C-alpha cells in the first residue's frame, strides 16, 4: 500500500503478512456472505492495484465465481476506456500518460508508476475506481450466490 | 432463497422468524422505500394466523420491540 | 481512528486488523451480554463516524437487533436535527459547516470533514454523540434481549 | 494508563486489547486465585481509576463477588472521605481541588482531572489508593471463597 | 426474564442464586434506593425454605459474606 | 477449607501433603511470627503415624530438603 511515512510524505509500504492470512481466513470461513465487503474495505485502505490483483490470485476455490469477477473487472475496464477517450496528440514531456482500463486494473501500469498517478498532485484515485468495480462485481456475485 | 418465500412456521417463534426476514432483507439491494413497503407488508402476510391475529391488534404505527414482545407467547 | 503522533499532533491512522477481530469475537461469543458496552467503549477509543460504521456494517448475524439499532440511531440523528437547527445565513468562507445527524453519523461527511471538525478548535465530539446513540440503543436491546 | 513519552513528560496513552483479553482471560482461567493479586497488580501499572473501573465493568459471571468488591469499594470510599474532611474555605483559582473517594473511585472525575492529580507537582497517588481497596476487597474474597 | 421470576431451587445452593440475582439486577437499570430495597427484599422472600430459615436467624443488618457462609450447608 | 483440617493420610506421600500445606498456608494471611508456629506446628502433628515418627527422630532444628528426604520410603 501507500502509506504516509513520518516525515510527512506519502511512500509505499508492503502489505502485512497476517493482513494477507486474515484476508485468507475471511474467504476461508465467510465465503460469499455480505460482510466480507466492509471487511474487504477496510483492509484495502491505501491499496494499489497492484495488491488488489495479488488478493485476487491469491484466492483457492471458488473458481466459478473467481472467473465471473474476472470477467465483470474486464468488462468495468472495457466501460473505462469507452467512456473516456485518449487525449489530444503526443504526451507531454513535463508530464504522465493518462491510465486506461487496463492500468487501473494494474496490468499495463507498474507500481512507481500507480505511485506517480496517487501521489501526484491532482492524484486520480484509481484504486477506489478499480474497488467499485470489486464492490459492484461483488454485489453480483452475492445476488447470485444466495440461495 | 426469494423474499417471498420468507414465511414464520406453525410452531416457530416470530422472533425466529423475524431474524430471518432481515437476513434475506439483508441481502435484498432495492431502494429503502420499497423496503420500508416489504417491511410494514410481508412481514405481517407470512406471519402465522396465532400471531398475525396478535399483531391485527397492535393496529399500525407499532415499532419492532412492541412486535416482538407483542407475539412472546404464541 | 484519530490519534495523537510522535510530532504532537493529531493524525489519523487505520485500525488493526487483530482490533477489527477483537471487535468480531466479542460479538460471537457473548452476543448481547451487558459486558459489550464497556469492551466496545474500550475498543471505540479515539474512533470515528466512519469506523463505528464498519465496526457496525462488519457485524454477522442478531439482524433483528441490527436493524432495531439503525432505526435508533436515525431517531437519534432525526432528534438532533430537531434540536439543533441549521444556523442564519450563508456558510463563512473562513469556517467550516456545523454538523447535521447524518454526519454524525457519518453518512454526509467525508473522512477529511471529521477530522476537521474533532482536530479543530474548538472541537466538535461527534464521536461521543454517536457513542451515546450506540449506547442507548444497546440499553434498548439489552432490555429486550433479556428473557 | 498514564505513561511516560519519549520527549520525557507523561502523557495518557490507551490500554492495548491484548491486554484486555489478557485480563478477561486471568479472570476465566484462575477464578478468585491468588495469583490473580500480583498478575492485577503488573496488569495495573499505571493505570487510572477510569481504567480500572473499565476492568472491573468488564467482567462477566461471579457477580455476588463483583457486588461484594462494589460495595468494598464504596466503603473504602465512604472511609476516606470520613478520614480526610474537605478543606477549608473557597478552592483557589490557582490550585485544582482536593479529591473525594468518588474521585478516586473515578466517578466523580474525569480523565483530564485524573491526570492533573497524577502529572502535578506534587503528585496525589489515587491510582495506589484504589489499588490498597482493590487488594483488600481482593482478600475479602479470596477468604471468603476459600472452600 | 424477569427478576421476580429470579428463585432459589429447593437443592440449589443460595450461592448459584446469589450470582444469578446480581447478573438479573445487573440488567436491571432502576435507581440505587430501589436497587436497595430490591437486595434485602426479593433476595430473602425468593429464597428456599431451609435457607429463608437460616437468613431469618441472621437478623437485619447482615452483609453477603456473612449471608453466604450462613448458608453454605443447605 | 481451614489450615486445621489440613492432614495427611494414612496412605498419602508427605510430600503430597506439604504441597497442600503451603498452598492452604499460601492462603493465611497472619504475621510471619505465627505462620512460623504453624510451620513447626501443625504439620508434624497432622503428619500419619509412620512418618510421624520419622519426623520425631530428625530432632528440631531440621529444614525442609532433610523432612521431604526423610519420608520418602513412608
Amino acid at each position: 500500500p501507500i502509506v504516509q511515512n513520518l516525515q510527512g510524505q506519502m511512500v509505499h509500504q508492503a502489505i502485512s503478512p497476517r493482513t494477507l492470512n486474515a484476508w485468507v481466513k475471511v474467504v476461508e470461513e465467510k465465503a460469499f456472505s455480505p460482510e466480507v465487503i466492509p471487511m474487504f474495505s477496510a483492509l484495502s485502505e491505501g491499496a494499489t492495484p497492484q495488491d488488489l490483483n495479488t488478493m485476487l490470485n491469491t484466492v483457492g476455490g471458488h473458481q466459478a465465481a473467481m472467473q465471473m469477477l474476472k470477467e465483470t473487472i474486464n468488462e468495468e475496464a472495457a466501460e473505462w476506456d469507452r467512456l473516456h477517450p485518449v487525449h489530444a496528440g503526443p504526451i507531454a514531456p513535463g508530464q504522465m500518460r493518462e491510465p486506461r482500463g487496463s492500468d487501473i486494473a494494474g496490468t499495463t501500469s507498474t507500481l512507481q508508476e500507480q505511485i506517480g498517478w496517487m501521489t501526484h498532485n491532482p492524484p486520480i484515485p484509481v484504486g477506489e475506481i478499480y474497488k467499485r468495480w470489486i464492490i459492484l462485481g461483488l454485489n453480483k456475485i452475492v445476488r447470485m450466490y444466495s440461495p | 432463497t426469494s423474499i417471498l418465500d420468507i414465511r414464520q412456521g406453525p410452531k416457530e417463534p416470530f422472533r425466529d422468524y423475524v431474524d430471518r426476514f432481515y437476513k434475506t432483507l439483508r441481502a435484498e439491494q432495492a431502494s429503502q422505500e420499497v423496503k420500508n413497503w416489504m417491511t410494514e407488508t410481508l412481514l405481517v402476510q407470512n406471519a402465522n394466523p396465532d400471531c398475525k391475529t396478535i399483531l391485527k391488534a397492535l393496529g399500525p404505527g407499532a415499532t419492532l420491540e412492541e412486535m416482538m414482545t407483542a407475539c412472546q407467547g404464541v
